[PDB]
RNA sequence: AGCGCCGGCCAACUCCGUGCCAGCAGCCGCGGUAAUACGGAGGGCGCGAGCGUUACCCGGAUUCACUGGGCGUAAAGGGCGUGUAGGCGGCCUGGGGCGUCCCAUGUGAAAGACCACGGCUCAACCGUGGGGGAGCGUGGGAUACGCUCAGGCUAGACGG
RNA sequence: CUGGUCCACCCGUGACGCUGAGGCGCGAAAGCGUGGGGAGCAAACCGGAUUAGAUACCCGGGUAGUCCACGCCCUAAACGAUGCGCGCUAGGUCUCUGGGUCUCCUGGGGGCCGAAGCUAACGCGUUAAGCGCGCCGCCUGGGGAGUACGGCCGCAAGGC
């Protein structure tokens, strides 16, 4: 059913008396490589913990691409705070020509030809949430003709 | 003074859309009044009329949104979702039939002015003209 | 020198069997058959979760190791695929499929890959008549490849060309193991291969 | 169910400091107090309460929220007349968001009833007939209203959104639609089915709030008399 | 049958020897008695008549941003004004047609590159054939926008 | 004696506009030149204390200077550290100054809080750091360095 690609984790440290205090951040994509994928940030005192928290906050969070024939309808660019995504629609035979955080979330969703570019701030945070937002913004030309007929 | 009338347009029509107004007034010349009609035909607009305003000459354009959404934040999708002006005085952009961009696979326009008339990029294409690449609409 | 060395130690790093010996790679032995961990010292310790890169190496060294090709004439293929009309992948594989040595594999004249290899070195095999020896030699669609007149007597020949006797063989290939001749019909389709390889994410290998 | 002439009560209210956003839903200024235009009160009380209808005779579960004690009993009032549940005292955050953990609450309270009617009840020091004799009072003092819910209400009823604003929030969040009577001073684009009109004035919310409940019943065929708070209108 | 690697980036790990020594090191960094980072060995990864090193060019570098960047506090608004050149210029009509756009036409050497067949057993290499146009010249055409000349207008500016 | 500017009337001209390299002018304090003038204050300086020392902080004195006239100098955290102009995009509240049918509308300023939106945050938000067009200036990792050389300017100190 649903697929789960862990993007990254990480271990920050907070202060207190005495020393450090770790916690944990995960990002997890959860996708059916069939149009849908969902993106997740959970933090906790164990990885795994973090990272099952990550998958469950990934399932909500849900985000309906427009496939066509393994490719976008067309092409975006998002900018999440200083991070930019471009998301270029490709022929099949392609393939899925992208950076590690990006190509997760688009696979997932099922997507097997599309041209990528990670501009600005390439931290994989904010660039997955502005691939999420990318894939979010994506318009069909039914949809299109449905917001312009009236 | 206005720099670029056409500029002024584009956006009074992109302010008034992210603040849902209904109308939206622009001061009036044949040439917005031209790109205007374009824009109705395409649907981004319900449409526009020409309107005299403390006795000068103005054009209403009545925008148009998409339905109330569900949710945080229902506030409707825009049918214009991208204005952007393309060639300006101090930059002006020419194309040839050849050089006439594809805006969003289609599902976008882009508005130049030939000397055959202001065209949609598929309608300059079509007659087989190109010209000054006004702006993008999507 | 196209490799030549500990060859049922590759299946071992592949996780995967490779028929890189024909038999004995069938009868309880090619290593895989018990003992399918890594070859060395540390064979048998737990794996660590491989990078997007691991991953797309091993991938691309499984395939490449399949044909024993070297990584020079493997790079220059796929190159080739690239640059062709059509997806990659399997015009790649297409490719791969239509070089003499694999193509006299695929036949049965031999058992394995380097041994085919080593019957067209040898000049046993004829490409519609004309001896040749270039085992990269790129076999066309309607070429008629068969056994040395010379060399259909040889005892190896006989062995391998009775066992193809009754045994069917690929969609895009045809057998008359009567003369020993055979027909490369048609380019194979991805469809028509099942090899244990993902070639997608051999072309992202050389994307990079 | 119906009602024309209404200026009997509700119609403008709260001074100028509103809220641009709710001027389609207001008519004049007058005494430095903008007056709803009721033409419009009733345009959406018909559509709202078609709404009602739909949700009512169909099994809906609608939740009552009123904080502003200048209508909390108004509210306990009109809502448990149905099987409707509500928040009187404070709307504690989560409870439509965090359900299921703030209806441990519920699930302990309920169970801390049984203690106190059982042979458990003399148990223990007052260390305890104390200690649980608070818990099971406060635990009541805010989930008598809300005791009720299986489940995410099916809407929700708000007397003041700028008020409840928190309670919307969490509504708007789980697509749970929002009924509510709001003023001069809210955001209406928030409410999904808006009856523009006085939030504030007893004798107002009185009169929606139990028509509403009128025709919640006469929506699930119940056949009932007038309301029983009228009286607390004074 | 070699050569380079096995701390991360970056595919590949264990023992011993050395101790802030001897040394490694592209960047971050390793070594002051348990070093996957030094040296050796076993094992492994990569490539293979070649493998590494140095130097140099483009890339990644939207890191000079035309495509494609910035300047409140990160590097960055001139101390302020006046004003020359220059850049930029509201609404309507007309003439011109310079920009701009369209059609023809000439030029655009061969080789190279691209596609297709061929010749050396393949290939490298090579041959034949096929499109591919930008730039510029010429000849027609269009006139929305920019330009220019005429004439109007008051919503900019200035004046009473 | 003289500059700017705001409002009302809607009266006159008829796009006469915006920006602005270079140029020219203005430019806090200190400082320079010539001549005045010096109450108070006070770099240097002369002393008294403090201190481990005290070329300081505290105390008693005190010259340049601070003031005026003429010339110079041309720098600053010259700051909103935010270049100028125009158009567009909720509102509340306080305030200065006009006009009005003087609840309160209107116009031009000064503050605060905030729609949308923007921002790395902080915050900005019709007095934008929003959405746009025009033109100028400026940035491109730190140190070396605002240094060296050269040029220009200045009596010098020094400035660019
Ligand atoms: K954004
Ligand atoms: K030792
Ligand atoms: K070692
Ligand atoms: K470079
Ligand atoms: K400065
Ligand atoms: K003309
Ligand atoms: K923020
Ligand atoms: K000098
Ligand atoms: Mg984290
Ligand atoms: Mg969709
Ligand atoms: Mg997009
Ligand atoms: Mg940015
Ligand atoms: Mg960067
Ligand atoms: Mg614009
Ligand atoms: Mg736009
Ligand atoms: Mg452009
Ligand atoms: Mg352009
Ligand atoms: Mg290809
Ligand atoms: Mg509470
Ligand atoms: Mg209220
Ligand atoms: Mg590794
Ligand atoms: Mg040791
Ligand atoms: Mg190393
Ligand atoms: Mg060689
Ligand atoms: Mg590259
Ligand atoms: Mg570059
Ligand atoms: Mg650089
Ligand atoms: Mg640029
Ligand atoms: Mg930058
Ligand atoms: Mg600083
Ligand atoms: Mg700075
Ligand atoms: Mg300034
Ligand atoms: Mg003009
Ligand atoms: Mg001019
Ligand atoms: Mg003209
Ligand atoms: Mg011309
Ligand atoms: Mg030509
Ligand atoms: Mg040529
Ligand atoms: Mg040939
Ligand atoms: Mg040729
Ligand atoms: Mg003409
Ligand atoms: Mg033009
Ligand atoms: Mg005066
Ligand atoms: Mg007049
Ligand atoms: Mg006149
Ligand atoms: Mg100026
Ligand atoms: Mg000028
Ligand atoms: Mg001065
Ligand atoms: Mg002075
Ligand atoms: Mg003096
Ligand atoms: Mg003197
Ligand atoms: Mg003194
Ligand atoms: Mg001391
Ligand atoms: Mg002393
Ligand atoms: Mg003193
Ligand atoms: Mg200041
Ligand atoms: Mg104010
Ligand atoms: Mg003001
Ligand atoms: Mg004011
Ligand atoms: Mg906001
Ligand atoms: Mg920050
Ligand atoms: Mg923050
Ligand atoms: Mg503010
Ligand atoms: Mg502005
Ligand atoms: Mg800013
Ligand atoms: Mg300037
Ligand atoms: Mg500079
Ligand atoms: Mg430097
Ligand atoms: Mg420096
Ligand atoms: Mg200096
Ligand atoms: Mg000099
Ligand atoms: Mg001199
Ligand atoms: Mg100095
Ligand atoms: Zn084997």
């Amino acid at each position: 059913d649903f697929e789960e690609k862990m993007i990254l984790i990480r271990r920050t440290a907070r202060m207190q008396a005495g020393g450090r205090r770790f916690r944990f951040g995960a990002l997890v994509v959860v996708g059916d490589r069939q149009g849908r994928v969902g993106l997740g940030f959970g933090k906790a005192p164990e990885v795994p913990l973090a990272v099952q928290k990550a998958g469950y906050y990934a399932r909500r969070n849900m985000v309906e691409v427009p496939l066509q024939n393994g490719t976008i309808p067309h092409e975006i660019e998002v900018e999440f705070g200083a991070s930019k995504i471009v998301l270029k629609p490709a022929a099949p035979g392609t393939g899925v020509i992208a950076g590690a955080v990006p190509r997760a979330i688009l696979e997932l969703a099922g997507v097997t030809d599309i041209l990528t570019k990670e501009l600005g701030s390439r931290n994989p945070i904010n660039i997955a949430y502005a691939t999420m937002e990318a894939l979010r913004q994506l318009r069909t030309k039914a949809d299109v003709e449905r917001l312009r007929k009236g | 003074m206005l720099t670029d009338p056409i500029a002024d347009m584009l956006t009074r029509i992109r302010n008034a859309t992210r603040v849902y107004k209904e109308s939206t007034d622009v001061p009036a010349s044949r040439f917005k009044e031209e790109i205007l009609r374009i824009l109705a035909r395409e649907g981004f607009i319900k449409g526009y009329e020409r309107v005299d305003v403390d006795g000068k000459p103005y054009l209403r354009v009545y925008l148009k949104y998409g339905p109330r959404r569900q949710g945080p934040d229902p506030r409707p999708e825009q049918v214009i979702h991208h204005i952007r002006r393309i060639s300006k005085p101090g930059r002006r952009v020419y194309v040839g039939v050849k050089e006439i961009p594809r805006v969003r696979r289609g599902l976008g326009i882009a508005i130049l002015s030939t000397s055959k008339g202001v065209l949609t990029d598929r309608e300059a294409r079509k007659l087989g003209v190109g010209g000054e690449l006004i702006c993008e609409v999507w | 020198g196209r490799y030549i060395g500990p060859v049922c130690r590759l299946c071992r790093r592949e996780g995967v069997k490779l028929y890189l010996k024909g038999e004995r790679c069938y009868s309880p032995k090619c290593a895989m058959e018990r003992r399918p961990y890594p070859p060395g010292q540390h064979g048998q310790k737990r794996a660590r979760r491989p990078s997007d890169y691991a991953v797309r190496l091993r991938e691309k060294q499984k395939l490449r190791r399949i044909y024993g090709i070297s990584e020079r004439q493997f790079r220059n293929l796929f190159e080739e695929a690239s640059k062709k009309k059509g997806v990659t992948g399997s015009v790649f594989l297409g490719l791969l499929e239509s070089r003499l040595d694999n193509v006299v594999y695929r036949l049965g004249f031999a058992v394995s890959r380097r041994q085919a290899r080593q019957l067209v070195r040898h000049g046993h095999i004829t490409v519609n008549g004309r001896r040749v020896d270039l085992p990269s030699y790129r076999v066309r669609p309607g070429d008629e490849i068969a056994v040395a007149e010379k060399s259909r007597n040889l005892e190896l020949i006989r062995q391998n060309l009775e066992a193809m006797k009754g045994r069917k063989v690929g969609p895009w290939l045809s057998l008359d193991v009567e003369g020993m001749k055979g027909k490369f019909l048609r380019l194979p389709d991805r469809e028509d291969l099942a090899l244990p390889v993902n070639e997608q994410l051999v072309i992202e290998f050389y994307s990079r | 169910v119906k009602e024309l002439l209404e200026a009997g009560v509700h119609f403008g209210h709260e001074r100028k400091r509103w809220n641009p956003k709710f001027a389609r839903y207001i008519y004049a200024e007058r005494n430095g107090i903008h007056i709803i235009d009721l033409q419009k009160t009733m345009e959406e009380l018909e559509r709202t309460f078609r709404f009602i209808e739909d949700l009512a005779m169909r099994g809906g579960t609608i939740l009552f929220v009123g904080t502003k004690k200048q209508a909390q009993d108004i509210v306990r009032m009109e809502a448990e007349r149905a099987g409707m549940p509500y928040v009187n005292q404070r709307w504690l955050g989560g409870m439509l968001t965090n359900f299921k953990t703030i209806s441990q609450r519920v699930h302990r309270l309920e169970e801390l009833e049984a203690l106190f009617a059982s042979p458990e009840i003399e148990e223990r020091p007052k260390k305890e007939q104390v200690r649980l004799k608070h818990e099971l009072e406060r635990l009541q003092k805010y989930l008598s209203g809300f005791r009720l819910l299986k489940r995410l209400p099916d809407a929700i009823f708000v007397v003041d959104p700028t008020k409840e604003a928190i309670a919307v929030r969490e509504a708007r969040k789980l697509f749970i639609p929002v009924i509510a009577l709001a003023d001069t001073d809210s955001d209406p684009d928030l409410v999904d089915y808006i009856i523009p009109g006085n939030d504030d004035a007893i004798r107002s919310i009185q009169l929606i709030l139990s028509r509403a409940v009128d025709l919640i019943i006469q929506a699930r065929g119940g056949v009932v008399e007038p309301s029983p708070s009228y009286a607390l209108v004074q």
